């Protein structure tokens, strides 16, 4: 950790194109847009609601820290990702298909690429049947 | 087609904080043109309403046919009809058929009246407090609660009308010449039984006819308690019938909004794992961060998603039974 | 003798625009019409 | 502020019994109050309410200006207001607001009439019922009730009130010139056929009017079926809609008990482990006794936290899924 | 004629009274007045 805690300092300040501490969620919402992403300003002040702990808007990482040191693969957001399935499973099993993954990738939320929705479920149905286990998935997962 | 779109949104199935400025202001002009149109049958505040209530009802007459016409043409922007022949299927619906007999029947009425004709006008503006509810979200509710517990219902009129049937027959039988304490004879015919038989089952009691003779006292008594409890009845099964449909559609209701939001929690992470492969480099440094950034709000949605229920304490069942599994599966 | 019958007409209809208007205030607050898009 | 914290405590939302004894007792006095000034209209027992009921009347709004006096100075022992300007939320308060106009209206009302007058003093002899009910523990229930079953109400509602304007206009139209059987004419006006709606939708049936054409008798025995139906149904609508939420204050008031239980044995068996280290010995010797003796009776207050429940057989359904669990878990 | 009128006063208030009174003791003979500390 001791390797990457002081180059992402120079990615933390990289939106507000400045020398201060500031996370620049008034800025951010022009640096997405730049980086082709355009979300409203309900979104963008949803962003730095949860992000920042602190509560300001733009911080000298006490959170932005935290948001890097939060490795989202331990067993606290392992079942929670691992629950998404169960509310889309019918009969049991993780019965998931092909193509109800990709009926249900395609359509809902916030949605994928059809370049990355079509291999998404690649490496989790290598045995070519139909169904796509969450612990195939949760696995392929547990390095993010 | 944004120029038509929109409007069916405005009209039918309506949303927005002005729409209820639009289908109330209406509704609110509807009332107090049938508030004055019947206040004139009262002979002495009949002065009131004179013949600029008339005009305010032919302007009324011209505002709604329009009004259809502009809910006809826009109707097109629907999946379920197209074009001309295609909206025929949209005057099936029967808020449409009740709406245009109301204008046009009105306009015919205040044609041949412009030439018991102010008369007609009373039902035609009655019949206007219905098409202004929109959707049919009430009759809805009814015509299936009432299909849901059919069965009771066919049950306990079968009972409560064999008892009025029957029972408002010895009635008669025992006061078929016995004569008032004011010289008439009120059970005359077995009509006249009958009328007593929907007033006492229903328990109204208006008090025109009691019987008098001391054999049908009885059986007005037996009858009274043994089908009085019959008509009761219906009110108990369709108070329990209401409250437990709605709680039906705020299941459904709330599962409608867990979905999206079990479904940004995966695509987001997704996203958040395909880090390695999307100068081309410095665009990828900065995606790194809203691919972790983004994906808090949707951890954030989706714990508001199920943790919010609805009537909220209804885990007193499975209290400890939620976790007793899952500790067990740990180990 | 109809002296203050006015009253009746003003309440009756009155404690029925009130039924109506919690039914299109419950209408227009409503969140979405998606017909079916339920169960997919 | 120990002259005025338990002041505030004695007042509003009181407890002890002594508490009872003084808002009770000052009810009993308003009672009593009441039943006097309203014994003076009967033409024949007036002659009971003498000036000394006057004088008793400013007396009572004399205890009650220092009453309410009292109440406002001993308010300043809450978080939510504070000194005198925030006071001023503190009588935002409807019962606040209530006994103001009560002590206020009643004064500038005893005033006149001492230099239709004692007309006045009968509504605010009324008024002073509402206001020795304190808390408003009662209309918090009912206007959450009606808050949760808002549709089944509005929905019904609007089913009988459409029925009572629909069905209560075919009738004067089959009545609108017919007599009585003493001269009369019952459904002159609309509003005549109204107020037959209204009183025979909801049961009472007083018998000043009935339909005399046989006409209108068919209608009105079908309207008094089917919408006595839709308007006996708030009686089990609300009927449930009470007994459920009481249950649902009786399943947080045991779950806020169970809580401080559950902390009284952890936090002592935390200290029955830490005796290790807190002539300094011959002390420790003496804390072990203590620390194993009051952790045995947190140990009965949390087995009391949990197995009184409450309606109190609630494991009806899982009378073995408790224990089917833990033998498995065992294994 | 009101001959015994005094009775019906004297009985729906005091059938009132009870039901007050019952009220007033329902929340003396209450426990606590703690507004906000149950879920923390
Ligand atoms: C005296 C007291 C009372 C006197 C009498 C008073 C009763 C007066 C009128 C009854 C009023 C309402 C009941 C029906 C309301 C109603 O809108 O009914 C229709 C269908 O009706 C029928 O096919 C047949 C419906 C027959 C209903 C019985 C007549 C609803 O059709 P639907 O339920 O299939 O469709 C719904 C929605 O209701 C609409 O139809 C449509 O959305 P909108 O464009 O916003 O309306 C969507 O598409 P689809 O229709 O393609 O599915 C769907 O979201
Ligand atoms: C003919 C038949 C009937 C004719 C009409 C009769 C109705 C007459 C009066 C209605 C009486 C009671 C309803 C409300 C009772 C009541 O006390 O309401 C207030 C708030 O009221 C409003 O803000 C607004 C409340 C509006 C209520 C509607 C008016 C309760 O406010 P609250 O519920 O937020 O607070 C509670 C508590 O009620 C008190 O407010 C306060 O404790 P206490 O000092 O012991 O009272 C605690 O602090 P907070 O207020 O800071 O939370 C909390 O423990
Ligand atoms: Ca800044
Ligand atoms: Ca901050």
């Amino acid at each position: 950790t001791e390797e990457q805690i002081a180059e992402f300092k120079e990615a933390f300040s990289l939106f507000d194109k400045d020398g201060d501490g500031t996370i620049t969620t008034k800025e951010l919402g022009t640096v997405m847009r730049s980086l082709g992403q355009n979300p409203t300003e309900a979104e963008l002040q949803d962003m730095i609601n949860e992000v920042d702990a602190d509560g300001n808007g733009t911080i000298d990482f006490p959170e932005f820290l935290t948001m890097m040191a939060r490795k989202m693969k331990d067993t606290d957001s392992e079942e929670e990702i691992r629950e998404a399935f169960r509310v889309f499973d019918k009969d049991g099993n993780g019965y998931i298909s092909a193509a109800e993954l990709r009926h249900v990738m395609t359509n809902l939320g916030e949605k994928l690429t059809d370049e990355e929705v079509d291999e998404m479920i690649r490496e989790a149905d290598i045995d070519g049947d139909g169904q796509v286990n969450y612990e195939e998935f949760v696995q392929m997962m547990t390095a993010k | 087609t944004h120029v038509q779109g929109r409007v069916y949104n405005f009209l039918e199935r309506p949303t927005g904080w002005k729409c209820f400025v639009y289908h109330f202001a209406v509704f609110l002009i509807v009332l107090v043109c049938l508030i004055f149109s019947v206040l004139s049958t009262i002979e002495q505040y009949a002065a009131l309403a004179t013949g600029t209530l008339f005009w305010m009802e032919i302007v009324l007459v011209v505002f709604f046919g329009t009004e259809y016409v502009v809910r006809l043409w826009s109707a097109g922007c629907r999946s379920k009809y197209v074009g001309l022949w295609g909206r025929l299927r949209f005057a099936r619906k029967p808020i449409s058929i009740i709406d245009l007999i109301v204008v046009v029947a009105s306009m015919v009425v205040l044609c041949v009246g412009s030439k018991s004709a102010i008369r007609g006008i009373r039902f035609l503006q009655i019949l206007r407090m219905l098409h202004v509810d929109r959707q049919g979200g009430t009759w809805r509710l009814l015509g299936s609660v009432v299909f849901i517990h059919r069965q009771e219902l066919i049950t306990t009129l079968y009972i409560g009308f064999l008892g009025l049937i029957f029972s408002s027959y010895f009635v008669y039988l025992a006061e078929k010449d016995a004569v008032n304490e004011s010289g008439r004879v009120e059970f005359g015919s077995y009509a006249d039984a009958l009328w007593w038989g929907v007033v006492t089952v229903t328990t109204i009691g208006y008090g025109d006819k009691v019987p008098q003779t001391w054999v049908g006292k009885t059986i007005a008594s037996c009858f009274s308690v043994f089908a009085i409890s019959f008509f009761a009845l219906p009110a108990g099964i369709l108070g329990s019938g209401f409250a437990l449909k709605v709680q039906q559609k705020q299941r459904q209701k709330h599962f409608n909004r867990q979905i999206p939001a079990a479904a940004s929690l995966i695509q987001t992470a997704w996203r958040c794992y395909a880090a390695e492969n999307p100068l081309r480099e410095h665009h990828r440094a900065t995606i790194k961060v809203i691919r972790r950034m983004q994906y808090f709000v949707a951890k954030k949605k989706f714990q508001q998603a199920r943790k919010p229920y609805d009537i909220e304490q209804y885990s007193q069942g499975h209290l400890n039974l939620m976790v007793r599994i899952k500790e067990l599966q740990r180990r | 003798r109809d002296d203050n019958s006015y009253m009746y007409i003003l309440f009756v209809m009155f404690l029925f625009a009130v039924t109506v208007g919690s039914l299109i205030l419950g209408y227009t607050r409503s969140r979405k019409v998606d017909k079916r898009s339920d169960p997919y």
